[PDB]
């Protein structure tokens, strides 16, 4: 099997350096290029560069001559990547691939890396605050009540959030997290009949795992 | 030099529709154009290379074509796998630049928004915060607009909205909107309205609760 | 026709250049093996299945791509390459353009030279108004590779392949230009790190040669030969015949005066497959016989040798006529 696997996911602050690592298997790694394609989270790809795998000579487009470097191990079947004095702008998706032209083929990326996520941030370490989203007092009920989960503040990434210690996957809505500050919010909600609340119980579980914390908060009535 | 224009830049679309989109070069390529398609979460994988010929291992349905400046990739009738994102690149000359892609969407009839409304926490409340939310679960289509109103009055800032990708089960569209606020300022207003507006339908949808009550 | 008249004395003894680097044939090189050429290589049938014409004029074209790796652009080695196939001007083949080597490429980069690299003089020009990128002037190794521009690498096969020049020096100021002209002159060198001269060049299994070239095997004892004349090498350019650096020896197909004949008439009746038309080269003591094959291949009656034979004491050349390849073409020193 032709793979190309690529190194682990990076957590970096601005300025800081990181170096990636891709490495080859199923194929001569000298007898190919290998290219650097970058994907910001959201957007489109953009190219980077290609580095000669024979003779280790790079090439970069010209928005990355500055602080963009690639290198290889060819012992190690392995290209690496470094980028230095990270900005805000380099938090990315980085892919490497392999280049083919020639005997009917090309030209195109044929094989394609994983990819590596370089999250850059100058965020510190924070448990998330949960809180329980419940109707409002006066609030009339229909057939299907809908309650939420509210957790806010927390760095870094991810939080995972279940109902009733998973038991709850219908009608289950988590939302992808966003930024308060540099700081992550995230809320969930979950929408079940209304004579099965408040009559039973329906609590949150929120897990933070970078900062060792597991918080589950009931949702109560006013 | 060579800038790559992808249109459209979303279409939605139903199992066995034939769809075509469409990528434009700055100047000539001369066929040096390949098409790849990203699944959400997924690394790129090849379809098209040298404008009209599949990769190794694509189905029959996929067929791209052009010359000079215009070129084209068409899906004759879509299966299920076929959605996700597309991407046209060009070999012609450094930089080697990347279309903005296009997502093929799965189409569904339309679905009324439940909109429901969250006054802030007792819990919150005592810990100096105020965060008013507001869930819009399963509509379609995607494009939708929520104002926060306070007292009557629009509040633009001080709102994080959030939306998930197409729902893997029903085809349909969630979203996520928090107002949040100084303690002192929730308490010096009452009726705090959640605004939305919808295809589904014509006066916007409305959810609003009174401090007082 | 009789084809005798096609290789004179003066061909073989100081006027007639081989048809791959237009130097005056010295020697002939047996090839025990065999090999395949055809780029400026005829036949009896008046044609050829290469891609240039029996002239040493310009290497032109008007439709490649231009880079140059690194951070700097300032002493830099610069790469221009092109799809094997786009010679849209060239009216014999659009493999190449006209005068383009049939080398495979020799990868290098940073201060390293390439090793019996086909190397031109020339650079980049503008397409759309003919004007030099006057910066990337220099001397280029041209080539046949695969998987440009990322990693060239040698290919002897023109289908899908791509042509490739780059600048064995540095260029005074590199550029990255689409749709960028090459402009080589088509009489070339040899590439060498040092001032040593290297084997005789190009070697059988670096001759790139398209679809349909038919091959040149041994027939009994009989052995195809090419055909070596003194080129000049990049890493001693002074070194001419009998250097004290060695003598660096290129080979071509056909001298040259054979190849503009053949590509002037047609000599289809002259010859059957299986026959050579036979010329008896006489020496100061001893002679040979020279056979022609309706491919355009040269043979000798050498056998398993390798040596090259010195032309030095070459006398006179008398046509002999159709001879049936099964017999062994004589060979007495």
């Amino acid at each position: 099997q032709i793979q190309l696997v690529q190194s682990g996911p990076e957590l970096k602050k601005p300025g800081e350096t990181v170096k990636i690592s891709c490495k080859a298997s199923g194929y001569t790694f000298t007898k190919y290029g290998l290219n650097w394609v970058r994907q910001a989270p959201g957007k489109g790809l953009k190219w980077m560069g290609w580095i000669d795998t024979y003779t280790g000579e790079p090439t970069y487009a010209d928005d990355f001559k500055g602080r963009f470097a690639f290198s290889l191990e060819t012992s190690a079947n392995t290209a690496y990547l470094q980028i230095n004095y990270l900005k805000d702008e380099d938090m990315a998706t980085y892919f490497c691939t392999r280049y083919d032209y020639g005997e009917g083929s090309g030209p195109q990326f044929t094989y394609w890396g994983q990819g590596t996520l370089v999250t850059v941030s100058a965020a510190k370490t924070t448990p998330p605050s949960v809180y329980p989203l419940a109707p409002g007092s006066a609030a009339q009920t229909n057939s299907m009540v809908t309650l939420g989960c509210l957790v806010k503040g927390y760095f870094p990434e991810p939080v995972t959030v279940t109902w009733n210690s998973g038991s709850l996957s219908s009608g289950v809505h988590t939302f992808p997290a966003v930024l308060q500050s540099d700081l992550y919010t995230l809320s969930s909600s979950v929408t079940v009949p209304s004579s099965t609340w408040p009559s039973e119980t329906v609590t949150c579980n929120v897990a933070h795992p970078a900062s060792s914390t597991k918080v589950d908060k009931k949702i109560v009535p006013r | 030099e060579l800038v790559m224009t992808q249109t459209p830049a979303s279409l939605s679309v139903s199992v066995g529709e034939t769809v075509t989109i469409t990528c434009r070069a700055s100047d000539n390529i001369y066929s040096n154009l390949a098409w790849y398609q990203q699944k959400q979460g997924k690394s790129p994988q090849l379809l098209v290379f040298a404008a009209t010929n599949l990769a190794d291992g694509v189905p029959s349905r996929f067929s791209g074509s052009g010359s000079g400046t215009q070129y084209s990739l068409k899906i004759n009738s879509l299966q299920s796998e076929d959605f996700g994102n597309y991407y046209c690149q060009h070999f012609w000359g450094i930089p080697w630049t990347f279309g903005g892609g296009t997502k093929l969407e799965l189409k569904r009839a339309d679905a009324a928004p439940t909109v429901s409304i969250f006054p802030p926490s007792s819990e919150q409340l005592t810990s100096g915060g105020a965060s008013v939310v507001c869930f819009l679960n399963n509509f379609y289509p995607k494009d939708i607009n929520v104002k926060w109103k306070i007292d009557g009055s629009e509040r633009q800032n001080g709102v994080l909205n959030s939306w998930t990708d197409q729902d893997s089960k029903d085809s349909t569209y969630s979203m996520s909107s928090t107002l949040t606020l100084t303690k002192d300022e929730y308490e010096r207003h009452n009726s705090y309205t959640c605004e939305a507006t919808h295809k589904t339908s014509t006066s916007p949808i409305v959810k609003s609760f009174n401090r007082n009550e | 026709i009789s084809p005798a008249d096609l290789l004179t004395t003066p061909v073989l003894t100081g006027v007639g250049t081989d048809n791959r680097w237009n130097g005056e044939i010295v020697g002939l090189q047996p090839v025990p093996g065999g090999f395949s050429t055809c780029n400026r290589h005829w036949n009896l049938n008046g044609s050829t299945f290469g891609w240039s014409s029996p002239r040493f004029a310009a290497i032109d074209h008007d439709r490649g791509n231009a880079s140059y790796p690194g951070s700097s652009s300032s002493n830099v080695l610069e790469l221009w390459y092109a799809s094997a196939g786009s010679a849209a001007d060239n009216p014999i083949s659009q493999i190449a353009p006209d005068g383009f080597p049939d080398m495979s490429f020799v990868p290098f980069s940073g201060t390293t030279v390439p090793t019996a690299g086909w190397v031109g003089f020339g650079g980049i020009w503008n397409s759309s108004n003919g004007a030099p990128f006057v910066t990337t002037v220099q001397a280029y190794e041209l080539g046949f590779a695969t998987g440009a521009p990322s990693n060239p690498q040698p290919t002897t096969t023109t289908s899908g392949a791509q042509i490739v020049a780059k600048s064995i020096y540095g260029v005074a100021t590199g550029i990255n230009q689409a749709t960028a002209g090459l402009f080589v002159m088509a009489s070339g060198v040899i590439s060498t790190p040092n001032s040593s001269a290297i084997t005789y060049t190009p070697q059988p299994n670096r001759i790139v040669n398209a679809p349909g070239t038919p091959a040149a095997a041994p027939i009994g004892k009989n052995t195809p030969i090419m055909f070596a004349s003194v080129v000049r090498r990049t890493g001693d350019i002074n070194a001419e015949a009998g250097s004290t650096n060695g003598t660096q020896y290129g080979a071509g197909s056909q001298p040259l005066p054979v190849t503009v004949g053949l590509s002037l008439n047609n000599y289809s009746s002259a010859l059957m497959p299986g026959q050579f038309f036979v010329w008896q080269l006489n020496f100061a003591s001893g002679f040979m016989e020279l056979g022609l094959s309706v491919d355009g291949y040269f043979y000798a009656g050498t056998g398993a040798s390798a040596t090259l034979i010195d032309l030095s004491e070459l006398v006179d050349i008398r046509p002999v006529g159709p001879r049936p390849s099964t017999s062994t073409l004589v060979y007495n020193l």
